[PDB]
């Protein structure tokens, strides 16, 4: 028995035939009716565990759903060679100041 | 269930036509109906067994044939402008055992007098107003498809490559541009309503699509304009904001700062080469 | 309102260190004179 | 409850069925069997793992269940729903780590310069 | 259709560019400029090109169990490293140039004598 | 069967009845047809009494010679056409013509207004829009033959649990403005005709700001260039003092 | 055999098919006949002044006079975006700016060096 | 806050001040 998870225009909604019980994760916002919960925008990674109850001859049963999003929005694409270039140039710059000081040290 | 082909058909005065009905739940006997405004459903022919056909209520101009036990086609011998209707096909198991007919989806015919009357639609899209966005904090888009003949369009909305079904209301019936004439054209509208923060993104893509049904490649066209055939016509927009700071201008700022710091770093390396060379020249000339 | 990795804390950080450096150098310069 | 585990590294997603410690485990994605037939070399299976190489966002995203061998898929009552965006060589930063790298860089450089200056006076 | 059966699938949420081959078979083979580049079994139907901001070009083909199809040339130009030039941009660049050459010139003045 | 569209307030009990006087039929049913689709069976009864299938309920009176159908908890998703049919033990079902039905919704917080939408730069039209009404308002057709008005419809948006009314006007000619557009209709007092002075909230536009991976990489490169300028400038200022102090 | 050539300069896209030596050429955009009698067709070119992104994007084809369009050789799919007074920054244009700017500032420092050298 | 132009313009002021003020301190020593 699935809990239907639907995606309207840019949000995620937990939909069920009776009221939804939180277990852990994102809290959300109840709409004007009961039985629907608004988990917010999709790019902010909502994650949680929710539990509903049955009617519509699945009556007298119970299910659970876990939600996981990874819209990678704080992420950088970096090669294994550009890291080497950055580390090499920063080392050369610090050694260049270090050579600059003891030409000043006696004058 | 019951399936039938085609959905939409246009034909000139003096042209035959054959339209099919099919069925696979092993029922045996079939009928044909038509429907008009203010007349209801009327019977045309029916076939109580495989090979036996009778007549109904309005049979003049039609012909049937029942060969197998899954097919029962209908022929129009020569069509006239009174044949314009919607045609349905029904099926039952056996002769009053359980009186549950099963109707098909439908088929619309129009019969004109000349092929010079056919035209495709024209679509435009109108962006919401600022007073609605500040007063209620929601936005409405409008699509207008005007000026087509005959009446065989289908309309849809597509956001970021996918269809939407929530937030849409299309008119049920197309209207006439002058409702007094006979060969007049048509028009039709639709709405899409969306929250304000979803329209303010300049990354979202909206469009209104119209499917037309016209002529085919067995028709004679001796006219100056292009031949009206079966196509798709549409119109598009990006979201946009009036005031403030989007992610379109942040890019401009970051690019200009990159070029400024690259130039300044180049000047500083020139000065480093100068004063290093002068100190080395001095230390050589000390000896 | 998803910045990601464009927060103003990083730009204002790299300015703020330079502000501290300038204040300390004016302090020592007034200490000498 | 005991949650699932989702581990992403590059373009490889590795799930972990949490409940059943000592049995054999099948998997199912949108009511179709996945893994465990030596088909789709990209898709493997282990004692309680499920490896998905070259993960796709548009396809291959939705529901996932795990059930022991000898039972039906309709007697399951705990599911997973995931979406993921992946591309090769795309790590996940923070805001605090970048500032720590900057501050540690400046302090190491300043320490080196003070050391070289006192050693050069002691020549 | 005349052996034209490679089409483009556009305007997704991420900037991805996809291609759909139109043939009834399994084990579709993809080519690019003649040489083979890929291998696509069932349960995936669309070849991925990357994001559109890196603006791919090239000529692509697919085959099933019959002969090959005709190519399709793709050309993107979504400029994405552009600068609009105004009064403000040119004023800032000129002002920074003048003040930096002034500081360097004062330094060379005390260097020389 | 009596035709004619009948308007029902939402959340009520609907009553439709046919009279088959006079013959002796034995098998009864009801059909439902939406706009631009085909018919569909709802209920099938052949005894005198009731056979409930949810919230639908039918009655048969043999000696009185009328049947009936009752719908309770009427939603706005029942606006359709309903067709009664009867037959003997033999074939050739006999149909009635049908009855259009309309259920109009609850509209709890009305706020009527008339808005001027922006142009298109592809056509020479300009549209006005009169939105949410209170559902008692009647929209009349136009008087001039260069102005087009549509009837009123209902839309349901489920990302906010909201529903509304609308009507659209458009024209080609000049001296068409939204202050005189729905003049032929009776209109509520204190509807909101806006003014042309702009009002753009800036705190609302920041609520939709996005980020890609390219913008992250370019901001980090700017951060690196600032550090390299600090180190190289430190070198130049250290070497420019030794050459002049000597 | 030979692909098409695309040339963008400002807000004007000019595209060219060199696949037919001498004939009369017809063009076609999204199965709608284009060119002839904004938009102009040369002997072998196709000029598109004031390009719009949403209106003009999709499938183009050129085919000789008297043939069918379902036979030509292959199609072009393009999707562009243009700007007026906009310059784009390669890894070569940046290098021209840096090298020219170094070569400009490297003369004024020598002029100040000799001017101040021959003063004191 | 949002517009980063203020951060760049504020960065171009303190840098020149911190160079000129530094080179004026070590000379008086
Ligand atoms: C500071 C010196 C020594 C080296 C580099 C020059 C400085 C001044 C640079 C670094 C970043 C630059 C700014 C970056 C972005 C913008 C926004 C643009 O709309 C106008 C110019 C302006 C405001 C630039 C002015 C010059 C600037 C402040």
């Amino acid at each position: 028995f699935k809990i239907p998870i639907e995606e309207l225009e840019d949000r995620v909604f937990v939909n069920c035939n009776t009221s939804i019980t939180w277990v852990e994760g994102t809290v959300g916002t109840l709409l004007s009716d009961i039985t629907r919960l608004d988990l917010g925008k999709r790019i902010l990674d909502p994650r949680g565990i929710y539990r509903c109850n049955g009617t519509d001859i699945y009556k007298d049963k119970e299910s659970t759903v876990q939600v996981h999003y990874r819209m990678c929005q704080s992420c950088v694409e970096l090669d294994p060679a550009t890291v080497a270039g950055i580390i090499v140039t920063d080392v050369i710059a610090t050694l260049l100041l270090a050579l600059g000081v003891f030409c000043f040290a006696g004058h | 269930g019951v399936t039938q082909t085609p959905k939409f058909q246009v034909l000139k005065t003096g042209q035959s036509m054959t339209l099919q009905c099919a069925q696979d739940m092993n029922h045996e006997y079939m009928s044909w109906y038509r429907q008009d405004p203010g007349m209801g459903l009327r019977l045309i022919h029916y076939s109580v067994g495989a090979g036996i056909t009778d007549q109904g209520e309005v049979p003049n101009g039609y012909n049937v044939s029942r060969s197998t036990t899954e097919d029962f086609p209908l022929r129009l011998l020569s069509a006239a402008p009174s044949q314009t209707s919607v045609y349905f096909c029904a099926s039952r198991r056996r002769q009053g055992a359980s009186g549950e007919q099963y109707f098909g989806p439908g088929t619309r015919l129009t019969v004109t007098e000349d092929l010079k009357n056919v035209f495709p639609p024209e679509v435009a899209v109108f962006e919401p107003s600022e007073a609605e966005i500040s007063h209620t904090q929601k936005a409405t888009l409008v699509c207008l498809a005007t000026g087509f003949y005959p009446d065989h369009v289908e309309l849809s909305w597509w956001v970021n490559g996918k269809e939407v079904h929530s937030g849409v209301s299309t008119d049920p019936q197309p209207l006439k541009e002058q409702p007094a004439l006979n060969d007049s054209r048509y028009c039709l509208s639709s709405r899409l309503r969306v929250s304000a923060t979803f329209w303010q993104n300049p990354r979202n893509h909206f469009r209104c699509q119209v499917q037309f049904y016209g002529l085919s490649e067995n028709d004679e066209w001796t006219q100056d304009r292009a031949k009206p055939v079966t196509q798709i016509v549409s119109a598009e927009a990006w979201g946009r904001a009036d005031c403030g700071f989007t992610s379109e201008s942040y890019q401009q700022g970051v690019l200009s700062a990159t070029i400024a710091y690259e130039i300044a770093l180049g000047k500083a390396t020139l000065y480093a080469v100068l004063v290093s060379a002068l100190v080395l020249m001095a230390m050589v000339k000390r000896k | 309102q998803s910045f990601g990795l464009l927060d103003p804390k990083l730009c204002y950080l790299l300015d703020g260190i330079l502000f501290i450096y300038g204040v300390i150098l004016t302090a020592l310069f007034l200490r000498v004179k | 409850q005991t949650p699932y585990k989702v581990s992403i590294s590059g373009t490889t997603v590795i799930l972990t069925c949490p409940q059943y410690p000592g049995s054999e485990i099948l998997w199912q994605h949108n009511d179709k069997n996945i893994g465990g037939d030596e088909d789709d070399k990209n898709i493997g299976s282990d004692e309680d793992h499920l490896s998905l190489k070259e993960f796709s966002e548009l396809e291959q995203s939705g529901y996932y269940v795990c059930y022991p061998r000898g039972s039906k898929p309709e007697d399951a009552n705990f599911y997973l729903y995931l979406r993921a965006r992946v591309c090769e060589n795309c790590m996940e930063m923070d805001v605090m780590s970048v500032a720590t790298i900057v501050i540690v860089d400046i302090c190491i450089t300043g320490g080196l310069l003070l050391l070289v200056y006192y050693w050069s006076k002691n020549r | 259709k005349g052996n034209h059966l490679v089409k483009v699938y556009d305007y997704q949420e991420d900037g991805s560019v996809l291609l759909t081959c139109d043939a009834e078979a399994k084990n579709i083979t993809w080519f690019k400029d003649g040489k083979m580049i890929g291998f696509l079994t069932e349960d995936k139907k669309k070849w991925n090109l990357g994001s559109n901001a890196k603006d791919p070009r090239g000529m692509y083909q697919c085959k099933g169990s019959q002969n090959k199809s005709k190519p399709l040339q793709v050309y993107y130009r979504m400029c994405q490293n552009c600068i609009e030039l105004n009064a403000a941009t040119i004023s800032g660049f000129l002002f920074a140039e003048i003040v930096s050459i002034f500081v360097l010139a004062v330094g060379v003045y005390f260097i020389a004598g | 069967q009596d035709p004619g569209p009948l308007s029902v307030p939402e959340g009520a009990i609907v009553s439709l009845n046919c009279t088959y006087s006079n013959s002796a039929f034995q098998y009864f049913m009801w059909y439902r047809q939406y706009s631009r689709k085909g018919p569909e069976l709802l209920m099938y009864t052949y005894s005198s009494g009731n056979k409930e299938d949810g919230r639908f309920t039918a009655q048969v009176d043999k000696s009185s010679k009328y049947i009936s159908l009752f719908i309770r908890d009427s939603q706005p998703s029942d606006s359709a056409t309903y067709l009664c049919a009867m037959s003997k033990g033999y074939s050739t079902l006999t149909f009635g013509k049908g009855t259009m039905l309309l259920v109009s919704p609850d509209i709890q917080n009305p706020d009527p207004a008339v808005y001027q939408l922006r142009d298109s730069k592809s056509s020479d039209k300009s549209v006005c829009l009169f939105t949410d009404f209170d559902s008692q308002t009647n929209v009349s057709q136009s008087k001039d033959s260069d102005v087009y008005i549509t009837d009123k419809t209902v839309l349901d948006m489920r990302s906010m649990d909201f529903k509304s009314n609308s009507a659209v006007a458009w024209s080609n000619k000049s001296d068409f403005a939204c202050a005189n557009a729905f003049n032929n209709s009776i209109i509520p007092e204190d509807t909101f005709f806006p003014s042309p002075e702009s009002s753009c909230d800036v705190k609302l536009v920041e609520k939709s700001f996005e980020t890609d991976t390219n913008l992250n990489f370019q901001n980090l490169s700017v951060i690196g260039f600032r550090i390299l300028l600090l180190k190289v400038a430190g070198f130049n200022l250290l070497m420019t003092l030794r050459l002049w102090s000597s």
